[PDB]
């Protein structure tokens, strides 16, 4: 009879996980401030990690990795990729990014080389305080809009789905358990734009923007969400290739690269408490079938059809592995 | 040569002090009767061990120590113990009734009645000193005497010995061995009124010693004797530079100079390795690289915390055994390229290293195995603030309902001292977060 | 050498007190003549907490026997351990108190309280460090109830800085002598709220239920009830009588157990209770120890919350397994322990078990469910008082109705105070 | 990786290895606080004895 607490009510993922635990008849939910727990479905902001692992006779487990924010923040991800030799500034799968509050003169250094060199000189400015994003070809407009933000090279040549001539992004859910096994959920989603890509709403593939500002919401696929079965079939019929070969090999590479990079800093291998965490990786694919990492989400949601399968898998390999009772993942070995 | 006076207050301070001076005598070759055959200067001298031992004309080497307890049963153990012949009765001070786990009872009620007697006995040891460095104060956080009378003694020592340094060895409360519910109160009350009077304090969390004893020594349910023999080893590693020839941490001032740049942030984290069970007939001797790498494992720290999520302000490596500087630097280079060791911007990223060739001494028949080399790391990490957060939280839980407060007010303490002390801890906890992030 | 002065007052107080001294004299190896005949120095290490040392290595209980009738105290002096008590410490009157709180507290008992205090003063003057007093009595009669609480008030006036600890037997209509018992108990409870630091609530209703339901005694006697009180009193005093470090003296016990001065009424529990050669495992000790069927106060702990808990295990057992089982009860019923007092459950271990048991467990709980006891008494009080029934026995001793109205209000306040910390 | 201040002796040695350059109350007041607490105790005891006298 294990005990667990719930400190994030708005977690749609762990509301279902907490729902499944009670259904097993072997997990008892306690008050959110009771410290005599085995599992903490903690809060996003200011989780008191310093108070975990000090309860005698209690193996304690939390659903967040302390320090994983270095990967799940815009400016932190940029600094982590430029400064870590495991990733290097020669990183081939991350768009050329810069942090502006600093790297103002460094950003304008590569901006002049693109303007003079007749190359595509379109960038994008975003930050972690957004739903506020600007896409422009003039650097003067990007810097005035900021007045912490990040500016990275806007992928001007994206892979467009047909029929529709429309943009998309791929969301991969990755679960990292207490042993730091990297489990990639076999089911992904393509959050597609319902408007044709005009290089002169159709640029931002967010699920909230396509339902509020787009008029073709739900025309091609239900909820502007195309799952892997349909997308792989399209890659075979249109490009004569598979999702595994053209895209998913690079995805698994990036997930391993990022997570193995921060492993010494966040591992709870010999720590007095254990951690797991569900991650949301956002990828962009260009017309050359090259995968690009956009951002990593630390508190991700899920597709409605996949809430059942994934949340059950969170209990199987992350919760019941530490607290046994009485595969949908691809193990990225390392 | 400059002398150091050790002061042991409460049950925890006296028993830990009892285990330390036993280890000191084994290390310096002093027999229980006080004799020391290797000391050729009979009746005097200014050797390194004379900073902790005075000498009588008869050749006895007497510890420069004072034992204080508001209850006679613990100090009566010293009076009839194995090393009873070391101390003279002037150094042992006992009362009738203890502080009953009440900070206010040990600071105000009972402390006021005994503070002049203790200071007078301390003055007797100071008069035998030709150049007193300062004091080492051993006490618990949770006990009424260890918290209440210590904070009064630290106040009065700053008055009577203002130019002298004061170091603490403090036992942080852990429910697995604690004997009182109100220990969070006593810990924060005593940290508040002692903060401005202590130059460098070494916290030992009983939780850490307990698990190190269970995990590494295979003791199913460790006792105080188990815990104190391990603590005295760490204490010996820290005070060895005061008792032996050397150049690192040669006086009490150097502890503050090398470990404490900010006066309030004077709680260095101690990490010790290796801890090997003596029941293992043949254990593989760990290397310099292996014991130095173990200095960055939380499981070997005296306070459980994660230094990865914090910043360093200083770092000292104290080696005892078969260690040469070449192997130390080889280990540090490897550790730099593997561990998360972030220093603050206003401090050099480096290590002060001290090596003493004499390998560690273990009490014959004890639980610790003799090893060829060992290391104690003293690092000033902001991550040790986690121990304050735990303490302060338990405080806030009980104080919100004013639970047990009447026991303290009944001793003449005002309720405002509770929130005044808690506000100080909130300030201290905020200083750590500024330095750490 | 922190000595305790024991006092037993009234019929119940002296009968229960006599069995207590009979039980712990056996555990410490003292024979009925005061001669030690044990086989372990652990028996003598804290022997001075309860025993004085006389000429010829004699051990004399530091006990004062008080009554207003000679009857019960003559039976003590003729009982098994009657010869061990100090003859000067028998202080008795001749009138009796007639189950009348007013006679013990205001008229008959006032005449005798000064000679009791003279004997208390003599025992205290020969104490190297008197830590406090322990009193055994019932609340339903007259001497132990009325004169007992008068003694406590005067003992506090002369020794204000010493701990007052009581074993107080609550009346129950199941085991009742007179209908005025709710009156006497309500008057005494207010005294105890003011003038004691620790009170063990021994409910005769619980003792009857345990003898009838558990021990399978169809017709229990006061002897059968006192057998449970002996085992309980021996258990709660183990930390005082043997070498340990948890609640080794009365003041530290009060500091760990009493978070608010008035909420100092404990629920005692004992395990095992067997109707007998089978060895009891450590998980079995812990399950029974926290079960309501082993509670001596007749209050359902699941109807309230635990402020603080003291658990004492006696015998040779796995201290590791003891910790695991204690940490298992808390971590599986943490909804019944208040979250604003962290680590409020303290566990003690003693190697010497009680007579005739391989191992036992004693439970000391400060639960807010103890209000059910006070509510029960308060209901019986009001049932008669609203019609002023049987009040003439008290007004004829000088008492006024206003004192009963005040005692009633004081106890409803005590219930309200327990209810505010239950939420 | 610079090693500085190497001091050697018979019983050991010490040095510093750098990896990267950087980027009280008076006795009167204590006696006043102590006596203030004793007076609050004396006042609390006086009220108790006054209460027991009534
Ligand atoms: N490591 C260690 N901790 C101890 C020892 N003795 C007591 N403690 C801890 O110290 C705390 C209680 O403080 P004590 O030293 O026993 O109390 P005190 O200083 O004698 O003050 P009083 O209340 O008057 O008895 C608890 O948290 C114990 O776990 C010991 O010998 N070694
Ligand atoms: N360098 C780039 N090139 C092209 N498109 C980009 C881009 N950076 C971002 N985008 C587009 O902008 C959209 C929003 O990006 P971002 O991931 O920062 O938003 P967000 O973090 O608020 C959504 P969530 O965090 O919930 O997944 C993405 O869907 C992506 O298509
Ligand atoms: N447990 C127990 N209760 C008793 C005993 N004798 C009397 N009582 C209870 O005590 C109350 C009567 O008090 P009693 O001691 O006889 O009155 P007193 O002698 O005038 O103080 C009643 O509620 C009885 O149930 C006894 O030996 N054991
Ligand atoms: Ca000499
Ligand atoms: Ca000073
Ligand atoms: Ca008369
Ligand atoms: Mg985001
Ligand atoms: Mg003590
Ligand atoms: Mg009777």
């Amino acid at each position: 009879m294990y005990t667990f607490v719930v400190r994030d009510e708005n977690s749609s993922v762990y509301a279902e996980v907490s729902r499944l635990l009670l259904a097993t008849g072997q997990w008892k939910r306690l008050r959110k401030d009771n410290p005599r727990f085995n599992l903490m479905l903690g809060e996003r902001n200011r989780l008191p990690f310093g108070r975990l692992g000090h309860e005698p006779g209690l193996v304690q487990l939390v659903n967040y990795y302390r320090g994983a924010d270095k990967l799940c923040r815009k400016a932190s991800l940029v600094k982590l990729i430029k400064t870590s030799p495991e990733l290097s500034e020669s990183c081939t799968w991350f768009p050329e990014s810069y942090v502006i509050y600093d790297e103002r003169e460094v950003f304008l250094a590569a901006y002049n080389r693109r303007r003079e060199g007749r190359e595509g000189n379109v960038w994008i400015a975003k930050s972690s305080a957004g739903a506020g994003i600007l896409i422009s070809s003039e650097a003067s407009e990007l810097l005035d809009f900021i007045d912490v933000h990040v500016i990275q090279k806007y992928l001007e040549k994206p892979l467009l789905l047909e029929p529709g001539h429309r943009k998309f992004d791929i969301r991969s859910w990755v679960l990292v358990d207490h042993l730091y096994n990297i489990y990639l959920y076999r089911e992904g989603v393509l959050r597609t734009s319902s408007e044709p890509y005009n290089s002169a709403t159709c640029h931002l593939t967010n699920h909230c923007i396509q339902k509020e500002y787009s008029k073709n919401y739900g025309r091609y696929e239900e909820g502007n969400e195309m799952f892997f079965e349909e997308f792989n079939q399209y890659l075979m019929d249109a490009l004569n290739t598979t999702l595994e070969n053209s895209i998913l090999l690079q995805i698994k590479h990036i997930i391993r690269s990022c997570l193995m990079c921060i492993e010494p800093a966040i591992s709870t291998k010999h720590l007095h408490y254990q951690s797991f965490q569900l991650f949301g990786f956002d990828f962009m694919v260009d017309e050359e079938l090259k995968v690009w990492l956009i951002e990593v989400n630390g508190a991700p949601a899920c597709a409605q059809k996949l809430y059942a399968e994934l949340c059950q898998g969170i209990v199987d390999v992350a919760i019941s592995s530490v607290f046994p009772l009485a595969s949908i993942f691809i193990k990225l070995h390392h | 040569m400059r002398e150091c006076i050790s002061i042991h207050v409460g049950q925890a301070g006296v028993q830990i002090g009892n285990a330390c001076w036993e280890l000191y005598c084994l290390e310096h070759g002093i027999q229980p009767d006080g004799q020391m055959p290797s000391d050729k200067t009979i009746g005097g001298g200014d050797d390194s061990f004379n900073t902790f031992f005075s000498e009588t004309g008869a050749g006895k080497h007497v510890p420069r120590a004072v034992f204080v307890d508001l209850e006679p049963t613990v100090i009566d153990e010293v009076r009839t113990g194995t090393y009873r012949q070391l101390f003279h009765p002037e150094q042992l001070i006992t009362g009738k009734e203890d502080a009953a786990n009440n900070y206010a009872r040990g600071h105000y009620t009972i402390g006021k009645e005994i503070i002049d007697l203790v200071l007078d006995r301390i003055r007797k040891l100071a008069d035998q000193c030709t150049g007193l460095q300062g004091f080492l104060v051993f006490h618990s956080f949770g006990g009424g005497t260890g918290s209440g009378f210590t904070s009064l003694l630290m106040e009065r020592l700053s008055v009577d010995y203002g130019k002298k340094s004061k170091l603490e060895f403090s036992i942080y409360p852990a429910p697995q061995v604690s004997t009182a519910v109100v220990e969070p109160y006593n810990s924060i009350l005593t940290t508040h009124t002692t903060l401005e009077h202590s130059d460098c304090a070494f916290m030992v969390d009983n939780e850490a010693i307990y698990d190190i004893c269970r995990r590494n020594l295979d003791i199913e349910r460790p006792t105080y004797t188990n815990l104190n023999r391990l603590i005295s080893q760490i204490v010996s590693s820290i005070t060895a530079s005061l008792r032996f020839d050397g150049a690192l941490n040669v006086d009490l001032t150097e502890f503050q100079t090398n470990l404490v740049p900010y006066p309030r942030i004077h709680f260095p984290l101690a990490t010790y390795a290796p801890v090997i069970s003596a029941e293992k007939a043949y254990h593989e001797q760990l290397s310099v690289a292996e014991i130095t790498n173990a200095c960055f494992e939380p499981a070997n720290q005296m306070v459980k915390c994660d230094p990865r999520h914090g910043k360093y302000m200083a770092c000292c490596l104290l080696y005892r055994g078969d260690v040469v500087p070449k192997d130390v630097n080889a280990a540090i280079a490897t550790i730099k390229t593997k561990r998360s060791i972030q220093f603050v911007d206003w401090c050099p990223t480096g290590f002060k290293v001290g090596i003493n060739y004499q390998p560690p001494t273990v009490v014959p028949g004890g639980d610790l195995a003799k090893v060829q080399r060992a290391v104690c790391m003293l690092s000033n990490t902001t991550a040790i603030a986690e121990a304050w957060a735990r303490l302060d939280h338990k405080f806030d839980l009980m104080y919100a309902k004013r639970a047990f407060v009447h026991w303290y007010v009944g001793e003449g303490m005002e309720e405002g001292e509770f929130s005044e002390a808690r506000e100080d801890m909130a300030a201290l906890e905020k200083d750590y977060e500024e330095v750490g992030v | 050498m922190r000595e305790i002065v024991h006092i037993q007052a009234g019929q119940c107080g002296n009968q229960i007190g006599a069995k207590f001294w009979e039980v712990i004299s056996d555990e410490h190896g003292i024979d009925p003549t005061g001669s030690y005949h044990g086989d372990s120095d652990l028996q003598l290490e804290r022997i001075n907490v309860y025993y004085n040392e006389a000429t010829g290595n004699k051990y004399v209980p530091r006990a004062i026997l008080v009554d207003l009738e000679p009857g019960t105290m003559d039976s003590v002096r003729s009982g098994p351990f009657g010869q061990i008590f100090r003859p000067d410490n028998f202080v008795f009157g001749q009138s009796g108190a007639g189950n009348n709180w007013a006679k013990g507290h205001y008229t008959e008992g006032a005449e005798l309280v000064d000679s009791v205090l003279d004997v208390v003063r003599k025992e205290s003057e020969s104490c190297d460090c008197l830590q406090g007093f322990q009193l055994t009595h019932s609340l339903g009669g007259g001497t132990g109830s009325g004169m007992g609480t008068l003694l406590i008030s005067k003992i506090r006036e002369e020794y204000p800085d010493r701990i007052m600890n009581t074993f107080s037997v609550m009346p129950s209509p199941k085991v009742s002598d007179t209908v005025v018992e709710p009156y006497n108990a309500t008057l005494s409870v207010h005294q105890l709220v003011e003038n004691t630091d620790e009170t063990y609530c021994i409910d005769n209703e619980a003792l009857y239920d345990i003898c009838f339901r558990t021990l399978k005694l169809t017709t229990p006697t006061y002897g059968d009830l006192n057998h449970l009180v002996s085992a309980t009193m021996s258990g709660v005093t183990t930390c005082l009588r043997f070498p340990g470090q948890l609640n080794a003296d009365l003041r530290k016990l009060a500091v760990n157990m009493v978070p608010f001065p008035r909420l100092h009424f404990f629920m005692p529990g004992f395990a095992p209770l067997t109707s007998q050669y089978r060895a009891l495992t450590v998980p079995e000790l812990t399950q029974q120890m926290f079960d309501s069927k082993n509670m001596m106060a007749a209050c359902d702990p699941r109807h309230g919350r635990y402020l603080t808990v003291a658990a004492i295990f006696r015998g040779r057992m796995s201290m590791k397994e003891v910790d695991e089982q204690m940490l298992n009860v808390q971590n599986k019923n943490s909804s019944y322990f208040v979250e604003w007092i962290p680590n409020n459950v303290k566990t003690a271990v003693c190697d010497i078990p009680p007579r005739g048991l391989k191992m036992s467990a004693t439970f000391i709980g400060n639960s807010t469910a103890i209000q059910e006891l006070f509510k029960r008494i308060s209901e019986q009080f009001t049932a008669m008082f609203r019609r002023k029934a049987f009040l003439h026995w008290y007004t004829g001793e000088g008492m006024d109705e206003m004192e009963f109205t005040e005692a009633e209000s004081n106890m409803n306040d005590l219930v309200s105070e327990y209810q505010q910390y239950q939420d | 990786m610079e090693v500085i201040e190497l001091n050697k002796c018979t019983s050991g040695q010490s040095f510093e290895v750098i990896l990267k350059p950087p980027s009280d109350p008076s006795l009167e007041e204590i006696q006043k606080k102590l006596e203030a607490a004793e007076e609050r105790r004396k006042y609390q005891e006086a009220e108790l004895l006054k209460h027991l006298a009534e």
